[PDB]
């Protein structure tokens, strides 16, 4: 490996989908550290536990399971809007036919949910409101069906993940090859698609070869993570449907 | 349909 034009123009794309990255989500993976492991000037968030801290954590529906998903509902369409924000910023994205840039998000939004919890998860629990709050494993496995399981597969996928020890300058990276999968159905014009990706995938490797001296093959195990995401994703879809089914 | 909705809307 040597330093060169090409390597330099791949270390750039990195750098710009790096700071685009820290525009769209506010809450970055290292403040989301910062806060988990308490090593943060920040204030310190409210930890839900039980139903009595949930009631406080609150300070219509009537269930609080329901009304725990309902909010899960709306950061999500927050999630969409800020990944999309990011995938503008993508050099090739918006010049791609709209139709195609649809279907990539469309089917690409959900496996960078699962991701960027990640960032947001230790074992005990996930942060919410920007760091204002922590929900714990247990007590979000403690709601009746079928919400009760809801998240337990987002806590699994997080728990391997994060043993990865990926920071934000690999996550932009890791999200814009996501994105940009060139096998998403229904894509026009995907010789094009492939082609971007092709760039993001280089601008990868050379990141975690840098960034990653212990984790030989980390590039080979974030293909098969972004391999894991696809029967995650539709164990998500197919369920969130039983719910849009069976919950008025 | 209530996704490809608020997607082309943050395209816009
Ligand atoms: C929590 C609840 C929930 F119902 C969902 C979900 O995926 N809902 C479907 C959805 C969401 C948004 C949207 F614009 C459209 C749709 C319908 O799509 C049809 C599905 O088939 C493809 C998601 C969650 C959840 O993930 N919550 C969430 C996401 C991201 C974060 C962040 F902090 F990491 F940014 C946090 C949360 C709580």
């Amino acid at each position: 490996m040597q330093l060169n034009p090409e390597s330099a123009d791949l270390r750039a794309l990195a750098k710009h989908l790096y700071d685009s990255y820290i525009k769209s989500f506010p809450l970055t993976k290292a403040k989301a550290r910062a806060i988990l492991t308490g090593k943060t000037t920040d204030k310190s968030p409210f930890v839900i536990y039980d139903m009595n801290s949930l009631m406080m954590g609150e300070d219509q529906s009537k269930e609080v399971a329901i009304r725990i998903f309902q909010g899960c509902q709306f950061r999500s369409v927050e999630a969409v809007q800020e990944i999309t924000e990011y995938a503008k910023s993508i050099p090739g994205f918006v010049n791609l036919d709209l139709n195609d840039q649809v279907t990539l998000l469309k089917y690409g939004v959900h496996e960078i949910i699962y991701t960027m919890l990640a960032s947001l998860m230790n074992k005990d629990g996930v942060l919410i409101s920007e760091g204002q709050g922590f929900m714990t494993r247990e007590f979000l496995k403690s709601l009746r069906k079928p919400f009760g399981d809801f998240m337990e597969p987002k806590f699994e996928f997080a728990v391997k993940f994060n043993a990865l020890e990926l920071d934000d300058s690999d996550l932009a990276i890791f999200i814009a090859v996501i994105i940009l999968s060139g096998d998403r159905p229904g894509l026009l014009n995907v010789k094009p698609i492939e082609d971007i990706q092709d760039n993001l995938l280089q601008a990868l490797e050379l990141q975690l070869k840098l960034n990653h001296p212990e984790s030989s093959q980390l590039f080979a195990k974030l293909l098969q993570k972004m391999t894991d995401l696809r029967q995650i994703v539709t164990e998500h879809v197919q369920l969130l449907q039983v719910i849009k089914k069976t919950e008025t | 349909m209530g996704l490809e909705a608020i997607i082309r809307k943050a395209l816009m």
